[PDB]
RNA sequence: GAAUGCCGGCAUGAGUAACGAUAAAGAGGGUGAGAAUCCCUCUCGCCGUAAGCCCAAGGGUUCCUACGCAAUGGUCGUCAG
RNA sequence: CGAUGUCGGCUCGUCGCAUCCUGGGGCUGAAGAAGGUCCCAAGGGUUGGGCUGUUCGCCCAUUAAAGCGGCACGCGAGCUGGGUUCAGAACGUCGUGAGACAGUUCGGUCUCUAUCCGCCACGGGCGCAGGAGGCUUGAGGGGGGCUCUUCCUAGUACGAGAGGACCGGAAGGGACGCACCUCUGGUUUCCCAGCUGUCCCUCCAGGGGCAUAAGCUGGGUAGCCAUGUGCGGAAGGGAUAACCGCUGAAAGCAUCUAAGCGGGAAGCCCGCCCCAAGAUGAGGCCUCCCACGGCAGCCGGUAAGGACCCGGGAAGACCACCCGGUGGAUGGGCCGGGGGUGUAAGCGCCGCGAGGCGUUGAGCCGACCGGUCCCAAUCGUCCGAGGUCU
């Protein structure tokens, strides 16, 4: 498995033998590896990856002494990429090649308190014929004295998005090793300057 | 829902807010400061800034682009003759919010003054 | 998009004017047909002693919808109309006319014969 | 009766609760001809059972006996 | 609807249960570096009128 | 209010 | 970092600039590659501008004609390469920028909102006279 | 100790619903122990076959002026039927 | 019976398996293809219409299939109210009559506020023997699980022909799910323009209010979106079901079994995605502070840290979370670019005039991408270890 940090910069689409293919740039690189974690020491296998150059001024002394021991300069995001041991000290954007498939992980955008038919695609209620106030109700919640009550796991409303959301299987249409960017075809999750992972496919 | 929405609503319809930023506008360019509720001290700013930009370019077309929203001659002949020309060298930022520490007493609404700069 | 109701125009010389889809011949539930995908559709308005009159229920296929289709290479083409040409269990027309432009879909969807009909293919 | 299907349903009409909720309709079929026979005269499924058996076989009998009067 | 009603008293136990989240946060103060009265940061002094380290307005 | 007959 | 820069360096080894300008009323021809079957050729689409979405790299036109009877508009990246080449043809001029209302109109009705652009066209004679 | 008992008092629901037309407010100045709510000025909005004016019925001092703010006023009140 | 609201529909499902489909099988009066019959199998799926209040059933057009049942014939403090089930009226019928009808017909008030359990979301408290900032293991949960067509194999095997495979390999779909906004298409309450009537500024010109909580109309950024886009169902490993075997006694033969071993399902375990150490069994790792002063306790002042307050945020009901706080680009202004609208005002010229032309793609100009300390995040305050026993 290889994996690296990345900031959603935005969409837009190339053209590629005739035809326009919808692409999400990412700004991946490059990555400088933080810590590693070994079967002796910690139980299993990941690298500890940093991204994003911070402000010394901005980083306590705790975090700083874990710099310290790596050698890189405060960062602001500390992200492992589990079963991954890059050979060098850095991670950059150059791990992926064109035709590559990804899976990318982001945080959703929030739709904060959302509707049964928002959430969970309810079909809602009449909007005439006699519907009174349910047009976005979710109906009928249950049975009656058996079981009287309502089943864990129960599709209600409530907060929606701002949560992690792995897309699966995305193809990698170009690296730009320049700029650190990434071209992957399709859509990703959360917003324009959004943090995100890009590991290798699990498909096959 | 309300990703990457500017603008405050102040619950008021869309007439009724354009006319409290007019008014707010006419007494803050009258008094040099007015005190208001936080929220609409904030609000204020950007409208009145962008009517004293318009007085700092000083032709006509400002003159009446400005007289749409303030409607007094004589109060837009103050803007354009004695408070523009303060503003001249000063890029933005012709309006200051500074809060108060008392709040209202029978709402509880915290207070601010907004007012022209030096 | 076309759909159980829809009114689509008779783009041939069968006889018929107005046919009404009734079933979208794309799987278990296809919701909407698209150009190249065939229907099934009542006859509601033909003119006098043609092939097929008024009441038939008959199949076509799509070539001309109000919904723009979209193409891989970033383009998209509309129509004025929802226009359909009338065809046989074969996919062949069963007019020996093709009235009006037909998208270029249908060729590749194997409707050669009305592709060659058509006075125009966009 | 292995060539005949009886189906049982709600009546149509009055009855409060009892026309809601009960069983008493019965329609019989006569599978290889596919006339049926139906009957909610009574509150009783049992009694509307019969009584469509007893038109069904009355209307197959005419039928019957019309066939080989043709000929 | 159908009307719902409490089904039982709430005890005093359940009541006060309940409160155990009202407690009133006493107001964040600050003193004035100018007239050292208390007052929440970030407002003009209501004392002395001093903000920012300069007079603003007349009290 | 509807009856229960 | 600058996001919207990124995308447009992107996009920069895909941007066009041999196209001319036209406006919405303009009458325009957009030659187009066309694959059919097999090979790929060239198809003439001429018809008038009725829409320039803009969103830079993102733009795309709208161009309608009517085709033996029925009226056909399609959808052009104006940076796409399978456009081969646009001439114009003639200069309409409109007083809005999206021209939906030519379709609910009679050819003489186009005729009289969209009149020559004699300036614009003026401007295209003056042009060329570039030897 | 019970009578969906009687009279009274006090709880719970609860700091919850609500505060009575979505015609709409903003600022400055004054008064005062106290001001979103009283007075004054300016800006804004609402009615205008009315939400303006005049009668009759009914009401019965609610009229005017001074002095007041415990209660009444769905908040506040220096104001007020 | 000091009330357990009753049909159908809608919504939301969940369970059973006697299985409608899909997967695996045995027998066949199984040539092939297609069926019949029984066995295993509940993971997923199981369409849209006409009639009728209907349940049911018939019919149309499709489908892999258009399953059957339980859950107070699931679900009216969730909706509906067509039917049933009051009072009006009428027809048939019965009754001298008043009236009556599992006979018909038209009409006929369905109750804002959730206390507890339960459910969906989100916090606060304490705990996890020092006090802290990070990064994590994954016990255990949850999600998901469908399927068709065509093509190649091959017009081969099989068959007189008609027809027409197994196995293997491609491509393309439908419905569903998650995410997204480049494109397509919506909205876009004031982003631009046009228009009427009236009143006003200031007379012309140019404007402002009101005509909706946008007066109307043509457009429309960001955002939020589906009709648009990307992606998913797996693959694979393991153990099985029915079923088929290998070797093999008892029982010289035989036997899939009694000892042993193999193959074998869309199903089961794992695998994928999400949650998760209140996993009180409170886990692991990296890093930071450190034995302070005063009579397993107390009390002060501190450390690493944190909170308060402030500027904000595709985070959000509050709370939380995230970022920034002058050593600063966090919001506002300003500036450049994008984007929208589509050529402002004024002036000049042509026309008697309405107008037209030019200056001019001008003017205006929300949110988008950036820049810039012009304005505001001033100044600060309070918590916060000294580490139980063996
Ligand atoms: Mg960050
Ligand atoms: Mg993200
Ligand atoms: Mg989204
Ligand atoms: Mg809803
Ligand atoms: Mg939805
Ligand atoms: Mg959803
Ligand atoms: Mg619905
Ligand atoms: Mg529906
Ligand atoms: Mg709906
Ligand atoms: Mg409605
Ligand atoms: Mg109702
Ligand atoms: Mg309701
Ligand atoms: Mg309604
Ligand atoms: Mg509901
Ligand atoms: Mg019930
Ligand atoms: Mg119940
Ligand atoms: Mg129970
Ligand atoms: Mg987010
Ligand atoms: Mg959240
Ligand atoms: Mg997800
Ligand atoms: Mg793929
Ligand atoms: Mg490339
Ligand atoms: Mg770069
Ligand atoms: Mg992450
Ligand atoms: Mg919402
Ligand atoms: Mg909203
Ligand atoms: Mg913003
Ligand atoms: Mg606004
Ligand atoms: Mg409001
Ligand atoms: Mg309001
Ligand atoms: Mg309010
Ligand atoms: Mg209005
Ligand atoms: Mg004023
Ligand atoms: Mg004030
Ligand atoms: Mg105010
Ligand atoms: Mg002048
Ligand atoms: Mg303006
Ligand atoms: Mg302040
Ligand atoms: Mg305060
Ligand atoms: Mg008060
Ligand atoms: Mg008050
Ligand atoms: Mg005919
Ligand atoms: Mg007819
Ligand atoms: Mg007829
Ligand atoms: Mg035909
Ligand atoms: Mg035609
Ligand atoms: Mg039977
Ligand atoms: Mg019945
Ligand atoms: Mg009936
Ligand atoms: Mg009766
Ligand atoms: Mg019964
Ligand atoms: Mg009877
Ligand atoms: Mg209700
Ligand atoms: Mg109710
Ligand atoms: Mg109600
Ligand atoms: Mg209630
Ligand atoms: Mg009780
Ligand atoms: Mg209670
Ligand atoms: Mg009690
Ligand atoms: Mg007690
Ligand atoms: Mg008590
Ligand atoms: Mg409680
Ligand atoms: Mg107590
Ligand atoms: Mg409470
Ligand atoms: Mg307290
Ligand atoms: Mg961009
Ligand atoms: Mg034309
Ligand atoms: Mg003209
Ligand atoms: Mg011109
Ligand atoms: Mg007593
Ligand atoms: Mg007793
Ligand atoms: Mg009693
Ligand atoms: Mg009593
Ligand atoms: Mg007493
Ligand atoms: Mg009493
Ligand atoms: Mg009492
Ligand atoms: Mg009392
Ligand atoms: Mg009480
Ligand atoms: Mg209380
Ligand atoms: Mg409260
Ligand atoms: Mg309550
Ligand atoms: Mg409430
Ligand atoms: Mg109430
Ligand atoms: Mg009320
Ligand atoms: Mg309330
Ligand atoms: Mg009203
Ligand atoms: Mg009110
Ligand atoms: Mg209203
Ligand atoms: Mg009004
Ligand atoms: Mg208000
Ligand atoms: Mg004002
Ligand atoms: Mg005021
Ligand atoms: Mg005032
Ligand atoms: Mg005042
Ligand atoms: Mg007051
Ligand atoms: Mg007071
Ligand atoms: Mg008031
Ligand atoms: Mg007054
Ligand atoms: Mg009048
Ligand atoms: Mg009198
Ligand atoms: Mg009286
Ligand atoms: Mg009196
Ligand atoms: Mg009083
Ligand atoms: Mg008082
Ligand atoms: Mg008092
Ligand atoms: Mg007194
Ligand atoms: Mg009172
Ligand atoms: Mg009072
Ligand atoms: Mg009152
Ligand atoms: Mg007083
Ligand atoms: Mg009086
Ligand atoms: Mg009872
Ligand atoms: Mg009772
Ligand atoms: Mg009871
Ligand atoms: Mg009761
Ligand atoms: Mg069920
Ligand atoms: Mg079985
Ligand atoms: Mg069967
Ligand atoms: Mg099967
Ligand atoms: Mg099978
Ligand atoms: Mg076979
Ligand atoms: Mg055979
Ligand atoms: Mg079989
Ligand atoms: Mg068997
Ligand atoms: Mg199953
Ligand atoms: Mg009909
Ligand atoms: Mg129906
Ligand atoms: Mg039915
Ligand atoms: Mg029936
Ligand atoms: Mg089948
Ligand atoms: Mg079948
Ligand atoms: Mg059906
Ligand atoms: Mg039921
Ligand atoms: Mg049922
Ligand atoms: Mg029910
Ligand atoms: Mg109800
Ligand atoms: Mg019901
Ligand atoms: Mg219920
Ligand atoms: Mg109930
Ligand atoms: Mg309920
Ligand atoms: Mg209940
Ligand atoms: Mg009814
Ligand atoms: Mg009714
Ligand atoms: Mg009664
Ligand atoms: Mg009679
Ligand atoms: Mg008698
Ligand atoms: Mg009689
Ligand atoms: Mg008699
Ligand atoms: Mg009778
Ligand atoms: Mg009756
Ligand atoms: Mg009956
Ligand atoms: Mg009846
Ligand atoms: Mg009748
Ligand atoms: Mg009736
Ligand atoms: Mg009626
Ligand atoms: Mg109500
Ligand atoms: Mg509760
Ligand atoms: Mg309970
Ligand atoms: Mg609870
Ligand atoms: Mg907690
Ligand atoms: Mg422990
Ligand atoms: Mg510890
Ligand atoms: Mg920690
Ligand atoms: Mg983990
Ligand atoms: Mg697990
Ligand atoms: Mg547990
Ligand atoms: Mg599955
Ligand atoms: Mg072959
Ligand atoms: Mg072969
Ligand atoms: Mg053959
Ligand atoms: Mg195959
Ligand atoms: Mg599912
Ligand atoms: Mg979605
Ligand atoms: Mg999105
Ligand atoms: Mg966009
Ligand atoms: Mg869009
Ligand atoms: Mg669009
Ligand atoms: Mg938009
Ligand atoms: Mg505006
Ligand atoms: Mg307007
Ligand atoms: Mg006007
Ligand atoms: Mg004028
Ligand atoms: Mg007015
Ligand atoms: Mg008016
Ligand atoms: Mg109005
Ligand atoms: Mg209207
Ligand atoms: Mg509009
Ligand atoms: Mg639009
Ligand atoms: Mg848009
Ligand atoms: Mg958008
Ligand atoms: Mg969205
Ligand atoms: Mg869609
Ligand atoms: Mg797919
Ligand atoms: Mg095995
Ligand atoms: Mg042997
Ligand atoms: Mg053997
Ligand atoms: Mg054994
Ligand atoms: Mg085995
Ligand atoms: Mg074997
Ligand atoms: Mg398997
Ligand atoms: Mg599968
Ligand atoms: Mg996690
Ligand atoms: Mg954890
Ligand atoms: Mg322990
Ligand atoms: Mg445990
Ligand atoms: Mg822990
Ligand atoms: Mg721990
Ligand atoms: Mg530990
Ligand atoms: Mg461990
Ligand atoms: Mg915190
Ligand atoms: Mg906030
Ligand atoms: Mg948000
Ligand atoms: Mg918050
Ligand atoms: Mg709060
Ligand atoms: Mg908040
Ligand atoms: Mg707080
Ligand atoms: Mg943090
Ligand atoms: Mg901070
Ligand atoms: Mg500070
Ligand atoms: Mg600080
Ligand atoms: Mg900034
Ligand atoms: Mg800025
Ligand atoms: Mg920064
Ligand atoms: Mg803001
Ligand atoms: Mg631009
Ligand atoms: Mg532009
Ligand atoms: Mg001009
Ligand atoms: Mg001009
Ligand atoms: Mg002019
Ligand atoms: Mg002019
Ligand atoms: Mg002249
Ligand atoms: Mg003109
Ligand atoms: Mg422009
Ligand atoms: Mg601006
Ligand atoms: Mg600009
Ligand atoms: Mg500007
Ligand atoms: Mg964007
Ligand atoms: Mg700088
Ligand atoms: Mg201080
Ligand atoms: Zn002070």
């Amino acid at each position: 498995m290889k994996g690296i940090l990345g900031v959603k910069v935005g969409m837009t689409r190339i053209f590629r033998d005739d035809r326009a293919v919808p692409v999400t740039v990412i700004l991946a690189g490059p990555c400088p590896v933080v810590q590693r974690r070994t079967p002796e020491k910690d139980g299993y296998t990941a690298v500890q990856l940093g991204f994003l150059p911070q402000n010394p001024k901005r980083v306590n002394r705790p975090l700083k002494g874990h710099f310290a021991k790596a050698g890189v300069e405060p960062v602001r995001i500390l992200r492992e990429i589990r079963d991954f041991n890059p050979e060098g000290d850095t991670v950059t954007v150059e791990i992926f090649k064109p035709g590559e498939r990804v899976d990318v992980t982001g945080t959703s955008k929030g739709r904060g308190f959302a509707g049964v038919m928002k959430r969970w695609n309810f079909a809602g209620g009449p909007d005439s014929h006699g519907a009174h106030k349910i047009h976005r109700h979710p109906g009928s919640i249950g049975n009656r004295k058996t079981p009287g009550r309502v089943y864990k796991g129960k599709k209600m409303a409530g907060h929606y998005g701002a949560e992690r959301v792995t897309v699966m299987n995305l193809e990698v249409v170009d690296v730009i090793p320049e700029e650190n960017l990434l071209l992957v075809k399709g859509a990703v999750p959360g917003p324009n300057g959004g943090l995100v992972i890009v590991r290798e496919t699990k498909k096959a | 829902m309300r990703h990457l929405k500017s603008g405050r609503k102040l619950n008021r319809h869309s007439s009724h807010r354009l006319a409290l930023y007019r008014n707010q506008a006419k007494s803050l360019l009258t008094h040099g400061r007015i005190t208001t509720t936080v929220p609409k001290a904030k609000e204020l700013r950007g409208f009145v800034d962008h009517l004293i930009h318009l007085a700092k370019r000083g032709d006509l077309h400002a003159r009446r682009l400005v007289l749409r929203d303030l409607q007094d001659v004589k109060l837009v002949r103050k803007l354009f003759d004695e408070i523009a020309p303060r503003y001249r060298d000063r890029q933005g930022g012709y309006t200051r919010v500074l809060k108060l520490a008392e709040r209202r007493r029978g709402d509880g609404a915290p207070l601010a003054l907004v007012e022209l700069v030096e | 998009m076309i759909q159980p109701q829809t009114y689509l125009e008779v783009a041939d010389n069968t006889g018929a004017r107005k046919i009404m889809c009734i079933r979208v011949l794309k799987g278990s539930n296809a919701k909407y047909a698209t150009v190249g995908d065939v229907i099934v559709a009542s006859v509601k308005e033909a003119i006098p002693r043609g092939a097929v009159k008024e009441g038939d229920v008959v199949k076509a296929v799509v070539v001309r919808t109000k919904k723009e289709i979209k193409r891989p290479d970033g383009s998209a083409i509309r129509f004025d109309d929802n226009a359909a040409v009338i065809i046989n269990n074969q996919l062949e027309p069963r007019g020996t006319r093709v009235f009006g432009p037909v998208a270029r879909e249908l060729r590749e969807k194997g409707f050669m014969k009305i592709v060659s009909l058509a006075p125009e293919v966009l | 009766m292995d060539e005949i299907r009886i189906d049982v349903m709600r009546a149509s009409g009055p009855g409060g609760d009892g026309v809601n909720t009960t069983d008493s309709a019965v329609r019989v079929v006569h599978l290889p001809t596919g006339i049926m026979v139906t009957c909610q005269d009574s509150r009783s499924q049992i009694k509307n059972r019969e009584k469509a058996l007893m038109i069904l076989r009355s209307r197959l009998l005419e039928m019957k006996r019309a066939e080989e009067a043709e000929r | 609807a159908k009307h719902p009603v409490p089904k039982k008293k709430t005890s005093k136990a359940r009541r006060d249960a309940r409160r155990s989240h009202h407690a009133l946060t006493p107001p964040t103060l600050v003193p004035c570096p100018e007239c050292k009265a208390m007052k929440p940061p970030h407002t003009v002094c209501p004392e002395c009128g001093y903000y920012a380290g300069r007079k603003v307005l007349e009290v | 209010a509807a009856a229960k007959c | 970092m600058n996001r919207g820069a990124l995308i447009k360096l992107v996009e920069s080894r895909y941007v066009r600039t041999d196209l001319p300008e036209f406006r919405p009323g303009d009458t325009v021809r957009v030659s187009y590659k066309v694959k059919e079957g097999n090979r790929t050729r060239i198809q003439d689409f001429e018809g008038i501008v009725i829409r320039i979405r803009r969103n830079g790299f993102n733009t795309t036109f709208t161009v309608r004609k009517v085709s033996y009877g029925v009226g056909v508009e399609r959808i052009f990246p104006l940076h796409s390469p399978l456009i081969q080449k646009i001439d114009i043809v003639q200069r309409g001029r409109a007083r809005r920028a999206k021209l939906y209302f030519i379709r609910n109109l009679s050819d003489r009705e186009i005729r009289r909102k969209l009149r020559a652009d004699r300036k614009r066209i003026d401007q295209d004679r003056a042009a060329e006279r570039a030897a």
